C-alpha cells in the first residue's frame, strides 16, 4: 500500500488526495480501485499497474488526463473516466483492456480526429459505451461487435455513415440525442442491420422526418421528440409491429398521413404535445382513429392550434365542416 | 494547427432585463459551437461570421449567442449559468474558458 494513499478491506482509496500520478504500491489481490477527484496526468501510469489482474472496477473521474490511459489493469470490467479533459483515444490503450465490459467517457473534450481508426473495436468485451457530452462530429466506424448500449448523447454529431454500425447486431439501446443531426446527414440503411435494438432516442436534433428503414424485429421504444419533423412518411412506422412506446412531441407537424399507425398493433403509448396541428378535413381520419382506439393505448397531445374557430379543442372531441 | 482564440467569452451581467451576448473568435476554425451548462446550444441560436484572414490563408470564425434573463432564472443548477465556446480545426479541437452569466439588480 502507498505512503499517502490508504487501503481498507481489499479496496484502494487514493481518492481526494491531490495525487499528480497513480501510486506504485498497488497490492496484487485488490477488488475495486479508487483514484477519482485527483490531478492525475496522462504520463502518470506505471507499467506495473497493468500486471495486476485482480482489479475489475476502476474509478478515475475529475482528473487532468488528456489522452486515454495506458498500462491500466489487464482484467478491468468497469472503468470510469468522466469529468476529465480527454481529447485523444488511442488504439493501443484499448487493446490492453481486453476484458473491459463498461466504459464511461462523459464530460470530456473527445473529437472524431482524436479517436483512432478502430480504437474502440480493439475492446472485444465492450458491452456498454457512454460517450456522453463530447465534441464528436460523427459516430466512429470502428465499433465493438458485442456492444449492447451506445450512448453518444449531447455531442456535435451531424453525420452517420452506413459502415458506422457494421456487424453491430447485438446492440439494444442507441441514444443519439442533443446533436446537430439531419435526415440527409444519416446514410441510406444505416440502422437497418440493428436486429436486437429495443430503444432509439434522437431528441433535440434537426431531423425533417423520422429515420427511414428502421428495424422492428425487437424495437419497443422510439423517441422522435424536440425535432424539426414536418411530415411523417407512410412507410416510416411500417414494419415496426413490436413497438410499444412512441413519442412525436415538440415537432413542426401540421397533420398526419392516413394509415401511418396502421401497422403499429402492439402500441401502448403515444405523445404529440407542442405540435402546430391544423384542424381541417386532413385530420378527419385522426378523429375517427381516436374514437375506435382501445383504452390500452395512451394517446396525449392531439390539440388544435389552427384555425381560430377550432383552436384549443382536442382532435378526439371533434365533429365535421366537410364531408 | 489547433484553433487559438482571438476572443474568448467574457463574464456577463443582465441589468434591466436586456439580453446579453457572448462573443467567441478562433483561428484556424471551420466550425464553432457554444455549450451552456454542459449542454450544446442549438445551431439556430448561433450567429456566425466566416472570414479569410488577411495575414494567412487560414479561415477565421466568429460566433455570437444571446442569453436572456428568462434562461438564467429558469436554470436551477448548483453553480452559476455558464457558457463555453468549442472550436474545430482540420486536425483537432480547442475549448475556451467558462464564461459566467448572472442577473444583477440596481
Amino acid at each position: 500500500c502507498p505512503s499517502v494513499c490508504r487501503c481498507d478491506r481489499n479496496f484502494v482509496y487514493c481518492n481526494e488526495r491531490s495525487l499528480t500520478s497513480v501510486p506504485l504500491g498497488i497490492p496484487e489481490g485488490v477488488t475495486v480501485l479508487y483514484l477519482h477527484n485527483n490531478q492525475i496526468n496522462n504520463a502518470g501510469f506505471p507499467a506495473e499497474l497493468h500486471n495486476v489482474q485482480s482489479v475489475h472496477t476502476v474509478y478515475l473521474y475529475g482528473n487532468q488526463l488528456d489522452e486515454f490511459p495506458m498500462n491500466l489493469p489487464k482484467n478491468v470490467r468497469v472503468l470510469h473516466l468522466q469529468e476529465n479533459n480527454i481529447q485523444t483515444i488511442s488504439r493501443a490503450a484499448l487493446a490492453q483492456l481486453l476484458k473491459l465490459e463498461e466504459l464511461h467517457l462523459d464530460d470530456n473534450s473527445i473529437s472524431t480526429v482524436g479517436v483512432e481508426d478502430g480504437a474502440f473495436r480493439e475492446a472485444i468485451s465492450l458491452k456498454l459505451l457512454f460517450l456522453s457530452k463530447n465534441h464528436l462530429s460523427s459516430v466512429p466506424v470502428g465499433l465493438p461487435v458485442d456492444l449492447q448500449e451506445l450512448r453518444v448523447d449531447e455531442n456535435r454529431i451531424a453525420v452517420i455513415s452506413d459502415m458506422a454500425f457494421q456487424n453491430l447486431t447485438s446492440l439494444e439501446r442507441l441514444i443519439v440525442d442533443g446533436n446537430l443531426l439531419t435526415n440527409k446527414g444519416i446514410a441510406e440503411g444505416t440502422f437497418s442491420h440493428l436486429t436486437k435494438l429495443k430503444e432509439f432516442s434522437i431528441v433535440r436534433n434537426s431531423l425533417s422526418h423520422p429515420p427511414p428503414d428502421l428495424p422492428g424485429t425487437h424495437l419497443i421504444r422510439l423517441y422522435l421528440q424536440d425535432n424539426q419533423i414536418n411530415h411523417i412518411p407512410l412507410t416510416a412506422f411500417a414494419n415496426l409491429r413490436k413497438l410499444e412506446r412512441l413519442d412525436i412531441s415538440n415537432n413542426q407537424l401540421r397533420m398526419l398521413t392516413q394509415g401511418v399507425f396502421d401497422h403499429l398493433s402492439n402500441l401502448k403509448q403515444l405523445t404529440a404535445r407542442n405540435n402546430p396541428w391544423f384542424c381541417d378535413c386532413s385530420i378527419k381520419w385522426v378523429t375517427e382513429w381516436l374514437k375506435y382506439i382501445p383504452s390500452s393505448l395512451n394517446v396525449r397531445g392531439f390539440m388544435c392550434q389552427g384555425p381560430e374557430q377550432v383552436r384549443g379543442m382536442a382532435v378526439r372531441e371533434l365533429n365535421m365542416s366537410c364531408p | 494547427t489547433l484553433p487559438h482564440f482571438i476572443e474568448e467569452p467574457e463574464d456577463a451581467y443582465i441589468i434591466k432585463s436586456n439580453p446579453i451576448a457572448l462573443r467567441c473568435k478562433a483561428r484556424p476554425a471551420m466550425q464553432i459551437f457554444f455549450k451552456c451548462n454542459g449542454e450544446w446550444v442549438h445551431q439556430n441560436e448561433h450567429v456566425s461570421e466566416e472570414s479569410l484572414d488577411e495575414s494567412s490563408g487560414l479561415k477565421v470564425r466568429e460566433v455570437f449567442i444571446n442569453v436572456t434573463r428568462q434562461q438564467v432564472e429558469d436554470f436551477h443548477g448548483p453553480e452559476d449559468y455558464w457558457c463555453q465556446c468549442v472550436a474545430w480545426s482540420h486536425l483537432g479541437t480547442s475549448k475556451s474558458r467558462k464564461a459566467s452569466v448572472r442577473i444583477a439588480y440596481l
